[PDB]
RNA sequence: GGGGCGAAAUGGCCUAGACCAUGCCCCUUGGCAAACCCAUUCGACCGGGUUUGGGUCUUCUGACCUCGUAGUCCGCGCUCAGCGGACUUCGACCA
């Protein structure tokens, strides 16, 4: 996923509770790993036959 | 699988420390609130802006660890390699005579 | 590998198989942008205790936007996102004649002008 | 280092044993790297109770000392021995070698290293600010109690 | 050689990856529930102050 | 002013599954089961202004 | 895909690669139902610590039955199963000439007339 | 090696790498005596955080005096040393056609008659 | 690179540039196993304050030895190694002359029948 | 049990300072992934036990498969296999 962490630094006034920030790091850590999936790719380079 | 050791270690097992926030969290910023809770209104007047002061500093400062973090989690996703080759062989005899 | 030719009446559209596998066959268009393209996903199985199988069929297409032409810095970046999938429970010990009959209702079905005045319009099934 | 018991038992032709006792001393990694400093900016005047701006760093790492030893022993099998212990008893023909060990042990070397995280922190501006306005704070209001027995 | 036809590569994947999952699904437990139960009751607020 | 930095451990010992031999028996003997060691230390730097 | 041609003496069979995968490859015979019919498993595997190899082979062939020719209304249904499962535990580090032999030895078994004995007459081997 | 020719107006001058190195290029007159000639060091690095960079490079050229032609014995013997440093601080993301501005009037500045006149008669610069 | 011809009388080995630098040049003989054989370290600087110079030639051979022609079993092995280094500290200010008749003297000298003996029979130089 | 702390929540002391009371921070380690065994509707049913799990040659030193970790020159060419390849090191049931 794109989110991982949305970061960008913001404040305001009436409607920010301080620890409402420290459990969402956390959560978007946890659903970042869920989406995460290898995918590999091979392909043919150079060869000979002797 | 093993080509993935070293970047599953700096996924997760430097990502301890993003767990660790949370553990001061837990233990000073909402146990340590115990004095709000048995004074008197004449001190909530007050203990409410110490509160909110005091954590607010905390979440600016944790601030910069999460953009280290952040720009740490980038550089798990370079598409960078190497390369595996094999190699088969095989024979056939074909005659023989004695001498 | 695979192509597929598909008609849209002034146009032909070429899609190239890309994850050839027996339990998930995944067919991509290609035309210019590989990323938020037409994708196609099959999957073919059995059931119960050998008795009927399954098939599934999902066809999706995300639409792309671009500003470089006048903006100068926007990566192409999706917008939206249609999911059409199927699902086909037919058994074995049927009828060639009785599946024929059923392809046929279903293909005069999709081109009957009711189904795509429901998909336009937005209008309920009913004339 | 490390003290073993080999005690044999003969075959037939006596069956008895020889104890046969050696030491091996044994290799270990280094002992812990205790620490323990103190530095102080040189005295500026003798007057303490006023003083002058100074600095102190103190830096201490210590680990307890404790020994231990393990042990344990074994033998050769055969057909049907029904005595197997340290040193077998019987004898039906052939001979058993057994053995018991017993190696100590120092765990204040078998300690990994110190993590990186055992460093001076660092404090902003806002910080220090903060913690200034909330001192002073306590401190009026800890003077402003005292008046109350006027 | 050139052109090599189509490859049949075959790769298992499912790479030890979900072994990093029971590190944070068992710390979760231990810390951030306990947090979220703590904060359910009196949130507290914020002022211009 | 003052900055501190503390630092707390433990220790513990844990044989391995058995002592298998190759056609031979051996057996354990007293191990420490118990706690072990200990690790401490603490850090500070005061600076005073007056 | 993948074809394989059996001669029985009159006629030839073809079977098809259908569930292509390293653990397991499942050919399947293209006669007529494809319900009860040839199915062979291949599996090919390791042991231990990297010592020798590990190979299974397994063919199934249900026979089926069906009374639409006479009877007004009945599926083709499957009676009994026959599993015919094998076991090939070779080193790698072995003799090719050894292999060779042994491999001769299993075709000469196989194609004697003891064993079609034991399999027909059900009489124990022993001639 | 590394050849330089500099044209003096009558007569060409060559001056060849001895130190071939990244963070130190040691370059060396050729045309006699080595010791007591013309060097030339030139070092590149970076700077702060991987911002801007860092030139530097110094000409230096000492006379020697001999007294072999009329005094019995008298080994080439240094006088004085001159050292003419720089300092080149330009960052990257910078404008080309600013930098060739700058690189031309650094050149005009050198081949004016002031720098000159400053250098010989030691008049401070001001025409 | 850089290739130098020795002709030991009937023939010719040939050492390739391998670590060129101007503190260290190490030269390395190529003719069949490279660990193991001839090797020349070169170096050359200053001394004091810029008076005379210094250079230094080491000249290195170890002896390998190889079982894999009987034994079935045996990487090739160094065995001892030798070390022949020098020492020049030659003056800038000198004579051409004097320096050409040293140079022949050392060469009469290496050429001679007395060193050749006291490296081979172990005699004490004194003809 | 073994430790830590006076920090951090307050109370004695309370220019200052260093100690005290409740009082708060950790360990009770953990995981193997496979193959086989029971009584029976004389297997469907959960639960248990045994053999293996980087591996061999002399797994004594030391090497032969494999990789992981680093440092160093590196090729811009010589070799039948070719190739991108060289030398030195530490580790190798898993957190």
């Amino acid at each position: 996923d794109a989110r991982r962490l949305g970061f960008e630094p913001i404040s305001t006034t009436y409607d920010m509770i301080p620890l409402s920030f420290v459990v969402g790091w956390f959560s978007n850590f946890d659903k970042y790993v869920r989406t995460l999936a290898p995918l590999i790719g091979v392909t043919f380079e150079t060869g000979s036959q002797n | 699988p093993m080509l993935y050791k070293e970047r599953r270690e700096t996924l997760k097992m430097v990502g301890n420390r993003l767990g660790g926030l949370v553990r001061v969290a837990h233990a000073a910023q909402d146990r340590d609130l115990k004095r709000y809770f048995k004074a008197r209104r004449k001190d909530r007047r007050k203990v409410a802006e110490e509160v909110a002061n005091g954590h607010l500093e905390l979440i600016f400062g944790w601030l910069p660890l999460i953009g280290e973090l952040e720009g740490a989690i980038e550089y798990a996703e370079l598409p960078d390699l190497d390369f595996i080759r094999c190699h088969g062989l095989h024979t056939l005899v074909l005659q023989s005579t004695p001498w | 590998s695979k192509t597929i030719v598909l008609s849209v009446g002034e146009a032909t559209r070429t899609l190239t198989e890309i994850q050839s596998t027996a339990d998930r066959q995944i067919f991509e268009e290609k035309v210019g942008p590989l990323v938020g393209r037409l994708r196609l996903t099959a999957s073919l199985r059995q059931n119960g205790a050998k008795t009927a199988y399954r098939v599934n069929l999902k066809l999706d297409q995300a639409d792309v936007v671009d500003c470089s032409t006048s903006v100068c810095g926007e990566l192409p970046k999706v917008r939206y996102t249609q999911v059409w999938s199927h699902d086909v429970t037919i058994v074995a010990n049927s009828t060639e004649a009785s599946r024929k009959s059923l392809y046929d209702l279903t293909k005069s079905l999709v081109a009957t002008s009711q189904v795509e005045d429901l998909v336009v319009n937005l209008v309920p099934l009913g004339r | 280092l490390e003290e073993h018991y080999y005690s044999r038992k003969t075959c037939g032709s006596g069956g008895g044993l020889s104890v046969q006792r050696t030491g091996y001393p044994q290799t270990d990694p280094p002992v812990f790297k205790a620490v323990n400093s103190f530095e102080r900016a040189p005295l500026i005047v003798g007057d303490h109770v006023h003083s002058l701006p100074y600095w102190s760093r103190k830096i201490t790492l210590e680990c307890t000392p404790y020994p231990f030893t393990l042990r344990w022993e074994g033998g050769v099998h055969k057909d049907g021995i029904p005595d197997k212990v340290p040193h077998p008893s019987c004898d039906p023909g052939s001979e058993l070698v057994s053995y018991t060990h017993s190696r100590e042990v120092d765990c204040e070397r078998f300690i990994g290293p110190v993590p990186s995280s055992f460093t001076d922190p660092k404090v902003t501006s806002a910080q220090w600010k903060f913690l200034e306005d909330m001192a002073d704070m306590k401190a009026l209001a800890d003077l402003n109690k005292s008046l109350v027995n006027l | 050689l050139s052109t090599l036809p189509d490859p049949d590569v075959r790769f298992h994947a499912d790479v030890g990856l979900f072994e990093i999952s029971a590190g944070i699904s068992l710390l979760a437990q231990r810390y951030l529930k306990p947090l979220q139960r703590l904060l359910k009751r009196k949130s507290f607020f914020y002022g211009r102050t | 002013r003052r900055t501190t930095c503390e630092l707390v451990g433990c220790t513990r010992f844990y044989p391995r599954t058995v002592s298998p031999p190759s056609g031979w028996f051996a057996r354990w003997k007293d191990f420490p089961d118990g706690s072990l060691s200990e690790v401490s230390g603490l850090r500070r730097t005061d600076i005073r202004s007056v």
